[PDB]
DNA sequence: AAAGCTATTTATAAGCA
DNA sequence: TTGCTTATAAATAGCTT
């Protein structure tokens, strides 16, 4: 029963300038 | 389950916390099936009233959000309603 | 089923196929299934070998993957290979 | 790849240990 | 909670065609 940090620190990042920029 | 139970919030906050852990369980355990059974990645991810955090990856979260960076073109998407309406109409 | 089937790459494209659309659709339900009842939010991405890309969201995609992305406290993050082991005990 | 239809396998509300 | 146990409700593999 494995549990963990946030799933990523960069690619959330780039994850959001994303989503955001898609406005 | 023991008896049918409508879909609606539930109430008794000790039975809709049992009820959340059971069913996330099983909901990553298809999620997995799904994506081993059919080859594809999958990303699943949950926020309770708390905003505690819960995910999972069929591998890593990583690539597939970076993956859905590329292809951001959804050849289906769906909201709680259209499951909801496409629950009856057929 | 009528049948019980191991989970490993459906072989033949044909039934691999039809199972990914059944399956597909049964985990989008449950998933809105314990966002209702539960309440709260999911985000569901799916991504086929031809990486046609499949998605579900409680309410709204964007906001949850946004929540998501601002969200760097710790949480649950589980895997195939975490699932695997979980289901090899109970 | 498309719809129904069981026969069965799973998933799980309540129980109660 | 902290779980395991076990009737029922559900999901669905494999057939028609």
């Amino acid at each position: 029963s494995p549990k963990g940090t946030g799933a990523s620190t960069e690619v959330k990042q780039k994850l959001q300038e994303f989503l955001l920029s898609k406005s | 389950g023991r008896k049918k139970i409508q879909i609606s919030r539930i109430l008794d906050q000790r039975n809709r916390q049992v009820t959340f852990t059971k069913r996330k369980f099983g909901l990553m355990k298809k999620a997995y099936e799904l994506s081993v059974l059919c080859d594809c990645e999958i990303a699943l991810i949950i926020f309770n009233s708390a905003n505690r955090l819960f995910q999972y990856a069929s591998t890593d979260m990583d690539r597939v959000l970076l993956k859905y960076t590329e292809y951001s073109e959804p050849h289906e998407s769906r909201t709680n309603t259209d499951i909801l309406e496409t629950l009856k109409r057929r």
